[PDB]
C-alpha cells in the first residue's frame, strides 16, 4: 500500500518516494485508539459479565476492607443486568427514538402565530448535525472537523 | 400512628448472605419469605443473619 | 467542559503546529490534488473502474480501515474482501499504470494537509456571521463544508492564491445553511432575500414618520407588485412560532397548552350523532331498490362523490331516474317516521 | 385526518386495516397519529446522558474507568482510550484499557517524529544539509550550521 | 371557555380522602372517564343516553404520554402480565405498519 496505510513487519506507516527507491517506513502498527460512545460501545460489548461477577465475588471476600467495598458497591449493577435484567449494550445509543407528533404538536394561533412544543427545535438540531455528520465524512474526512462534529452531535443528543 | 411507624422499621441491613450480597438493607419480610424457603421447604439452612 | 474552546483549540493545536506557506506548499499541495483526480481519471479508464470506487478504496487505504465503512454507510460493499480486492488490481496494474496509484493515493493524502492548514481560516471568516441563529460551532462546521467544496474546484495553475479562493466558497456554505436551517417552519431563499428587504424598508420608514408604517408606506416604498395585503401577509410568515409551552396568564404554574382545544377528535356529543345517523341512514337504505341506492349511499358513502362514470352497466337516464325517484321515496318515508328531520348535525 | 387518505385514494371505514401506494397510509382517525413512534439512525453513536451524569455512572461502574472524570475526558473528545491490540511502546508496552493524549498518540501512529526547520536567506543553509540529507542518516541534535544554528533534535533519516 | 364551564381539578388531597374511602372506582372514574381517556367519556356519554353502566375505564393519556414521552429517552418502559408477557396499552396503534 503506498503513501499511507500499510502493514509491514512491525512498523506503522509507508511513504514513497519513485526518485530513488527510497522507500521511508515509520513504524507504530494498528494501534486501535479512538473514543466517543464508539470506544465504550465495544467495550461494553465485551465485558463479560459471569467473569466480572466471579471476577469481585473472589475480588471482594479477600481483600482488606477498603477495595472490597468498592467491588460490592460494582457488582449490585452487575448482578443488575446478570439477574432476570437485560445486558450492557443497551445503555449506548445508535437509534434515538422520536416521541410522536400530535404530543408535540404544531398548531396554528393568531394569524400567523403558530405553536410548538420546543422538543421539535431540540430535534431538528439533532437532525441536522447527525446529517451534516455522514455528509461530512463522505467529502473527504479532516479529523478535527470529523470530531468537532462528532462532539456538537453528541451535545445534542442529550 | 403505630400504623405509619412500623414502616419506619420496615427494612433490615444484611450481613450473613446466599443469594445477593450482604450490605443491602431490604425489606424485613422479604426475608421471612427467603430464610423461610432456604430451611423448611428447601434445606441446607442458609441462616441469613440481618438487622432491625 | 464547555466545547466551543476545546475545538477553537483542537484547531489552533494542529493548525499552530501545521501553518501553510503562503505560497510554495500550498501550491505544492495543490499539484497533488489535482494530479490525483486527473490520475484515478486514468485509473478509471484502465480498470473500467466507477470513479466513485477509485476514490473512496484510495481514501481507506489512507484515512480508515474497514471500521468507518460499516457504521457509516451500510455493507453494501465488502469492508474486507471487495476493498483489498480492488486494491489488488491497483497494485497489479504495470509499472505504467501503477504509477498513477502512488500519485492517487500521494494526491489524497495532500488534499488531507490542505484542509486542516485552514480549519482557522474558516473559523475567522465565522467570526462575522453569526447571530443569524446558529451555534458559533455550526457555522463553524457549515464553513468546513464549503472548504473543501473549494478544494475540489480551484485550479493551481492560474496563478490566483488559495486562502482567497476558499473565501468565496466558504461564505456561500454558511448563507445556505443559515437560510434553510435557521428556521423550524421551511422558507425558501426567494422568500427571504425578500424578508430582509421588508424588515430594511420597516427602518427606513422608521427613520422619517414617525408612526409605525401602514401596509401603505412600507408598500410603496419597497416596490411594483407590493399592495397592502401582501406586506401584511408577508409578515404573519416573517413571524416565529410561539413555544406551545410558555407562562400564561397569572404565570406560576397554569401552562399554556393546556388552553388550547381539540377538534379531530369528536366531543360526546358528536361521537353519538354518528351514532344515530349511522343506524337511522342504514335503516332507511333497505327500504330502497338497492340496484342504484347502493351505488350513490357507497359514492358519497363508501368511496367519494360525476354523474357520467357512475353507474356501473345501465346508462345515465336511468340514474337519476332511479336516484331522484329513490332519494325523494325516501324523503317522504321519512317525513312520516321523522328520524332525520331534527338534523343529527 | 379521520379514516380519509392522505391524498384522497382511499376515505371509508370499509377499507379499514389496509394500505395505499401512492402515498402509504394505514388507518383510524388522527388519534393514531400521537401514540406512533419513530426513530433517527446515527451515524456515530452517543450514551444515554441519564447514564453518564447520575452518581452512579452506570457505564463508569460497570465499566472501570474514572466513573465521572475518565468519560468526560474520551466522550465529549478526542482523547483516545486504547481499544484492543496496541504494539509498539510508550515507554511501556500496550495500555489495554488505559488512555493518552493527541500529542502522544499523534507521536505513536504517524511514527514519531516530524520536525519542521526552514532555512533562512536564499543561499546559507541551502550547503549545510542538501549535502547531508538525501539518503544520509543524520544523528539527532546534527547541527546546521549556516543561519541560526538549526538544530534537528530527533533520530533516523533525513 | 367561552360558553361550556372549565372542569373541577381532582386535587391530591382529594384524592387521598377518595383513597382512604373503599371510594375505589370512584376514584378511577376521575383518572380516566371525567378526563383521561378519549375512548372512555366518548364511550361513557353514549352509554348513558342509551342507559348503560359506563364502558369500564380504558387507560389515560397521561400515562399514554408517559411512555412515549419516556421512550423519547432511549429507556424502554414496556408493561407486562402474569408471566413476564408484554400488553399493549396504546391498543394496537403501534404495531409498525
Ligand atoms: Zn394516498
Amino acid at each position: 500500500a503506498d503513501g499511507g496505510k500499510v502493514k509491514s513487519d512491525v512498523y506503522g506507516r509507508v511513504e514513497v518516494d519513485l526518485v530513488r527507491n527510497v522507500v521511508r517506513v515509520v513504524e507504530s502498527y494498528d494501534i486501535d485508539a479512538r473514543m466517543g460512545a464508539e470506544a465504550i460501545q465495544q467495550l461494553l460489548k465485551e465485558l463479560d459479565l459471569e467473569a466480572l461477577e466471579k471476577e469481585l465475588l473472589e475480588e471482594m471476600k479477600h481483600p482488606s476492607r477498603a477495595r472490597r467495598a468498592k467491588a460490592r458497591k460494582r457488582l449490585e449493577v452487575v448482578r443488575a443486568f446478570l439477574d432476570s435484567g437485560n445486558r450492557p449494550e443497551w445503555m449506548i445509543l445508535e437509534a434515538v427514538p422520536v416521541l410522536p407528533p400530535d404530543l408535540r404538536p404544531m398548531v396554528q394561533v393568531d394569524g400567523g402565530r403558530f405553536a410548538t412544543s420546543d422538543l421539535n427545535d431540540l430535534y431538528r438540531r439533532l437532525i441536522n448535525r447527525n446529517n451534516r455528520l455522514k455528509k461530512l465524512l463522505a467529502q473527504g474526512a479532516p479529523e478535527i472537523i470529523i470530531r468537532n462534529e462528532k462532539r456538537m452531535l453528541q451535545e445534542a443528543v442529550d | 400512628i403505630e400504623i405509619v411507624v412500623r414502616q419506619m422499621m420496615k427494612y433490615v441491613e444484611v450481613t450473613d448472605p446466599g443469594d445477593s450480597r450482604l450490605l443491602e438493607g431490604q425489606v424485613l419480610e422479604k426475608w421471612d419469605v427467603e430464610a423461610l424457603n432456604e430451611r423448611l421447604i428447601a434445606e441446607g439452612k442458609t441462616p441469613v443473619a440481618w438487622k432491625p | 467542559k464547555i466545547s466551543t474552546s476545546d475545538p477553537v483549540r483542537q484547531y489552533l493545536h494542529e493548525i499552530g503546529q501545521v501553518p501553510l506557506l503562503t505560497l510554495e506548499e500550498e501550491v505544492e499541495l495543490a499539484r497533488k490534488v489535482e494530479e490525483g483526480m486527473e490520475a484515478i481519471k486514468k485509473l478509471s479508464e484502465i480498470t473500467g473502474l466507477d470513479p466513485d470506487l477509485i476514490r473512496e478504496v484510495v481514501r481507506a487505504k489512507i484515512l480508515g480501515s474497514a471500521r468507518v465503512r460499516h457504521i457509516p454507510g451500510l455493507k453494501e460493499t465488502l469492508d474486507p474482501k471487495t476493498v483489498e480486492e480492488i486494491d489488488q488490481k491497483l497494485k497489479s496494474l504495470p509499472k505504467e499504470h501503477k504509477r498513477y496509484l502512488h500519485i492517487a493515493r500521494e494526491g489524497e493524502a495532500a488534499r488531507q494537509h490542505l484542509i486542516e492548514a485552514n480549519l482557522r481560516l474558516v473559523v475567522s471568516i465565522a467570526k462575522k456571521y453569526t447571530g443569524r441563529g446558529l451555534s458559533f460551532l455550526d457555522l463553524i462546521q457549515e464553513g468546513n463544508q464549503g472548504l473543501i467544496r473549494a478544494v475540489e474546484k480551484f485550479e493551481y495553475k492560474r496563478r490566483f492564491k488559495f486562502s482567497t479562493y476558499a473565501t468565496w466558497w466558504i461564505r456561500q456554505a454558511i448563507n445556505r445553511a443559515i437560510a434553510d436551517q435557521a428556521r423550524t417552519i421551511r422558507i425558501p431563499v426567494h422568500m427571504v432575500e425578500t424578508i430582509n428587504k421588508l424588515s430594511r424598508t420597516a427602518r427606513q420608514l422608521q427613520q422619517e414618520l414617525g408612526r409605525e408604517p401602514t401596509y401603505e408606506e412600507i408598500a410603496e416604498a419597497m416596490g411594483p407588485g407590493w399592495d397592502a395585503k401582501r406586506v401584511e401577509e408577508t409578515l404573519k410568515i416573517a413571524q416565529e412560532p410561539v413555544s406551545l409551552e410558555t407562562p400564561i396568564g397569572d404565570e406560576k404554574d397554569s401552562f399554556y397548552g393546556d388552553f388550547i382545544p381539540d377538534e379531530h377528535l369528536p366531543s360526546p356529543v358528536d361521537a353519538a350523532t354518528q351514532s344515530l345517523l349511522s343506524e337511522e341512514l342504514e335503516k332507511a337504505l333497505s327500504k330502497l331498490s338497492e340496484r342504484e341506492a347502493m351505488v350513490l349511499k357507497l359514492r358519497k358513502g363508501l368511496i367519494d362523490g360525476e354523474e357520467v362514470g357512475a353507474f356501473f352497466g345501465v346508462t345515465r337516464e336511468r340514474i337519476r331516474q332511479i336516484e331522484n325517484k329513490a332519494l325523494r321515496k325516501l324523503k317522504y318515508h321519512e317525513s312520516r317516521t321523522r328520524k332525520l328531520r331534527d338534523f343529527l348535525d | 385526518k379521520d379514516y380519509e387518505c392522505a391524498c384522497g385514494k382511499y376515505k371509508r371505514q370499509r377499507f379499514e386495516g389496509k394500505v395505499c401506494e401512492r402515498c402509504g397510509v394505514e388507518v383510524t382517525k388522527s388519534i393514531v397519529r400521537r401514540y406512533r413512534m419513530g426513530h433517527i439512525e446515527l451515524a456515530t453513536p452517543a450514551a444515554h446522558i441519564w447514564f453518564v451524569k447520575d452518581v452512579p455512572s452506570k457505564i463508569g461502574t460497570l465499566l472501570d474507568l474514572s466513573a465521572t472524570e475518565l468519560e468526560q475526558v474520551l466522550y465529549f473528545s478526542k482523547y483516545i482510550v486504547l481499544d484492543p491490540k496496541g504494539a509498539i511502546l510508550n515507554g511501556v508496552p500496550v495500555e489495554k484499557r488505559q488512555l493518552l493524549t493527541d500529542e502522544e498518540y499523534r507521536e505513536l501512529r504517524y511514527g514519531k517524529q516530524e520536525t519542521y526547520p526552514l532555512p533562512p536567506g536564499v543561499d546559507a543553509l541551502v550547503k549545510d544539509g542538501e549535502e547531508v540529507v538525501k539518503g544520509q542518516e543524520l544523528a539527532p541534535g546534527v547541527v546546521s550550521r549556516l543561519d541560526g544554528v538549526a538544530l534537528y533534535r530527533f533520530p533516523r533519516r533525513v | 371557555g367561552k360558553a361550556q364551564f372549565g372542569g373541577q381539578r381532582f386535587g391530591e388531597m382529594e384524592v387521598w380522602a377518595l383513597e382512604a374511602y373503599g371510594a375505589a372506582h370512584t376514584l378511577q372514574e376521575m383518572l380516566t372517564l371525567k378526563s383521561d381517556d378519549i375512548e372512555g367519556r366518548n364511550a361513557a356519554y353514549e352509554a348513558i343516553i342509551k342507559g348503560e353502566d359506563v364502558p369500564e375505564p380504558s387507560v389515560p393519556e397521561s400515562f399514554r404520554v408517559l411512555v412515549k414521552e419516556l421512550q423519547a429517552l432511549a429507556l424502554d418502559v414496556q408493561t407486562l402480565d402474569e408471566k413476564d408477557n408484554p400488553v399493549d396499552i396504546f391498543e394496537g396503534l403501534a404495531s409498525k405498519r
